[PDB]
């Protein structure tokens, strides 16, 4: 939660900053304290409230409403960027079938099979268009069907095609 | 290709770039009246632009004359039918190339199965396609 | 307005001739050779380049007055009524 | 480059307009909430309380007596609420879009122009023996040899080296590029410009000289145009998976390069300051 | 909520290209439009 | 606060569906009057439901 929606030296340096602003308000007290302008510096950014560290006449005014509009800004500008970062997270494949074109010329990092000898190994040799997939297919099959579930829930494989009525009891009953 | 009429005088105004270079231009002759209802007639005017900074180019290499005759119909054209019988012929453009009253055609043309299977064109000169135009966008709602 | 979508069949431009001229050949070889010094590209950004305007696909929409009327409205009726529960103010207090 | 474009993004909602009837009405306001009390509250000590009050309220201030006041300044809370929380759900909204950026324009560059005299020494992989290293030779010889010193390996070997550690540059044919770069893993190559190219002169079919075959061939090739098999083709044998529009980047740091207009305000802000310290200690001395 | 209501509001009425449905399907308030029987009217004659 | 208000505005981005019942069995189409308005289905005669 902590320096990763900043960067990770901006926070010693708005340290510095507050410390230089504090120091500087102490220290114009001479027109016409020092741990009183430390405590205000330090509680306004932080919101939340001691002692009752009035400034002085005029200067100390203007020092502190800029001082507080930085505070309102940064506190602000934190909570757009996490909410932006969390809203574009929950990445994935979310595969559309044969549309996608990642699966129509895979790499070896992806992997997906099915049952040898069966009518969509027919079916695939009946396309002129999708050879390669055939070969990466039939580079590793399993000759059974009840099997391949298991595998694919040990995540040796992740994309198991298959008919539609055994996919649709199987994935009803087993939840992962 | 632009269009600009003449001034007054007859010779063509003088005009710079953002380099402060004088544009080439020359003494082109198109129909007055645009209008297809009214009676054209010839009148002097100034045609300047890229296609003529490509022929002038062409010139200092070639060492021949010009004289620039702009269009009579305001058209492209494509193959359509004589209107008297079942014979299709070329209105537009490319027909005044294939009658006797043209030998080059420095225009905005492109190239086709029928126009090149007609005439013998040249390597092209810019490789466009063709898209699509719609209008910008406005500020938006979320109102009171 | 702005141009959008793709590039679907795409020809490219060309100087026309008459068929069995004497110039065709020189014509297509010097427009070659001038393909090749920069020339086109030279005139296409001297005249079909000095496009001013840009496209910034981006920004969404930032509140202008349309979304603020109302904050300053109920400011302004704010005010208005504190006028007059100033003297219903005093007129209770110099009653009691 | 996965870069953001936010250099003073800080400032982009509410339109630089609505501040000063801000600022107005809040003097208005304090001028009207201190006519009423006035029927130890001065006229400069209620824009300090409603200033506080509207910037997430955290110095100590002197509240009023009057009842009206009450009202008044519980009516100016529920417009500083609304006010916060529309700035900053605007500004959560705007640091959403961020797609990319373009590093570099054509060869027209002083950075293509910069072989030495530059940032640590440069360098463009290029194929040996090769069109475009005789066409270059033809056009601007500095980038021959003087900028072409690094000579790349081959066209695999070149872009495995970019993607390494070397990461120079690379200048080669346009299809074969688009191509490659179409289909490749992740999304860490892309041709800038992708449509400005310097020296068009397309591929092509060649033929022995005056032949007569070419009528023939040359109708029949213009004709696949004419019922567009050749985007057929090219669309099942040339696209890759890449090139579908973007989505962001969400630079998580935001260094301080991107937020730097803040710290300019604030020495705007101590600049006046001192100025109006100077001024004060002059005037209070006659 | 505001939020929600200021990220997700875009409209999208834009025609990706000779495949936008809005283009295919004919429509009465998205004409489009061409020029007098030139290069480009050729090709749409070509293919029925 | 700051991430808790911002965490839930991203659960506010997504919204699931509206969807039904599923089948031709049941109490909200098994008896027309057993419900609460009076149900007047769809059903056009001379056709699949009708036979």
């Amino acid at each position: 939660s902590f320096m990763n929606p900043f960067q990770s030296t901006l926070w010693l340096l708005v340290g510095l900053s507050v410390h230089v602003v504090a120091v500087m308000l102490y220290l114009l007290d001479r027109f016409s304290t020092l741990s009183s302008a430390m405590w205000f510096s330090w509680g306004v950014l932080l919101n939340s409230g001691i002692g009752e560290g009035a400034p002085r006449s005029f200067s100390a005014r203007i020092l502190g409403m800029v001082w507080a509009g930085f505070a309102m800004i940064i506190v602000a500008s934190y909570t757009a960027n996490l909410a932006a970062f969390l809203v574009l997270d929950r990445p994935e494949e979310r595969i559309t079938g044969i549309n996608d074109p990642r699966l129509r010329n895979p790499s070896d990092k992806f992997i997906y099979a099915t049952v040898k000898q069966s009518s969509v190994d027919i079916y695939f040799r009946r396309q002129v268009e999708l050879s390669t997939m055939y070969r990466h297919m039939e580079k590793h099959n399993y000759e059974s069907a009840a099997e391949a579930i298991q595998a694919v829930r040990d995540n040796k494989l992740h994309a198991f095609i298959w008919d539609s009525a055994v996919l649709e009891f199987e994935a009803s009953q087993k939840c992962d | 290709v632009y269009v600009k009429p003449t001034l007054s005088d007859g010779t063509c105004k003088e005009e710079f770039t953002v380099n402060g270079d004088p544009v080439k231009k020359v003494i082109c002759t198109g129909p007055n009246d645009t209008s297809p209802g009214s009676p054209r007639h010839t009148v002097p005017q100034c045609c300047y632009g890229f296609c003529i900074d490509l022929l002038i180019k062409l010139a200092r290499t070639m060492n021949f004359t010009y004289e620039v005759h702009l269009v009579a119909d305001g058209k492209f054209g494509t193959q359509e039918r004589v209107n008297n019988s079942n014979k299709k012929e070329w209105n537009g453009m490319m027909g005044e190339l294939l009658s006797g009253q043209a030998d080059m055609i420095v225009a905005p043309l492109t190239i086709n199965n029928e126009r090149a299977q007609y005439i013998e064109f040249s390597k092209p000169f810019k490789y466009q396609g063709l898209t699509i135009l719609v209008k910008k966008e406005i500020p938006r709602s979320t109102l009171d | 307005l702005v141009t959008t979508g793709e590039l679907f069949f795409r020809s490219g431009f060309g100087i026309g001739m008459r068929k069995d001229s004497p110039w065709k050949q020189n014509v297509s070889l010097s427009i070659l050779k001038s393909h090749e010094n920069g020339f086109m590209e030279d005139l296409d950004k001297t005249w079909v380049r000095y496009q001013e305007c840009d496209s910034r696909s981006n920004a969404p929409a930032t509140l202008t007055f349309e979304n603020m009327a109302g904050v300053f409205m109920i400011v302004a009726g704010g005010i208005v009524a504190g006028i007059f529960l100033i003297f219903i103010e005093i007129a209770y207090k110099s009653r009691a | 480059s996965n870069g953001t474009v936010s250099p003073s993004a800080f400032l982009e909602p509410f339109s630089a307009d609505v501040w000063v009837m801000m600022f107005v009405m809040l003097l208005i306001v304090s001028a009207v909430a201190v006519f009423v009390f006035e029927y130890s509250f001065t006229i400069g000590k209620a824009i300090w309380l409603l200033w506080g009050l509207v910037f997430n309220n955290s110095v100590p201030v002197q509240n009023p007596k009057g009842t009206t006041s009450k009202i008044m300044v519980s009516v100016w809370a529920f417009f500083a609420v609304i006010f916060l929380a529309s700035y900053t759900a605007n500004l959560a909204a705007f640091m959403i879009q961020e797609e990319y950026v373009d590093q570099v324009s054509g060869l027209s560059d002083k950075k293509f122009q910069r072989p030495n005299d530059f940032s640590p020494p440069f360098r463009f992989g290029t194929v040996p023996n090769g069109s475009t290293e005789r066409n270059i030779r033809n056009n601007y010889a500095e980038m021959h040899a003087y900028m072409g010193k690094f000579n790349q390996r081959g066209v695999d070997d070149a872009l495995l080296s970019l993607k390494t550690g070397k990461l120079d540059a690379f200048i080669y044919d346009a299809a074969v590029l688009n191509y490659m770069a179409g289909r490749d893993e992740g999304c860490k190559l892309v041709t800038i410009g992708s449509g400005k190219v310097f020296a068009s002169t397309g591929y092509g079919i060649a033929i022995q000289k005056d032949s007569g075959w070419k009528r023939q061939v040359d109708l029949a090739i213009l004709q696949l145009f004419g019922d567009g098999e050749m985007e057929e083709l090219e669309a099942l044998w040339l696209t890759g998976i890449c090139h579908n529009e973007k989505n962001e980047v969400m630079s998580s740091q935001l260094d301080i390069d991107n937020m730097a207009g803040v710290f300019y305000m604030l020495g705007a802000a101590m600049a006046l300051s001192l100025i109006t310290f100077i001024s004060e200690h002059l005037f209070y001395w006659q």
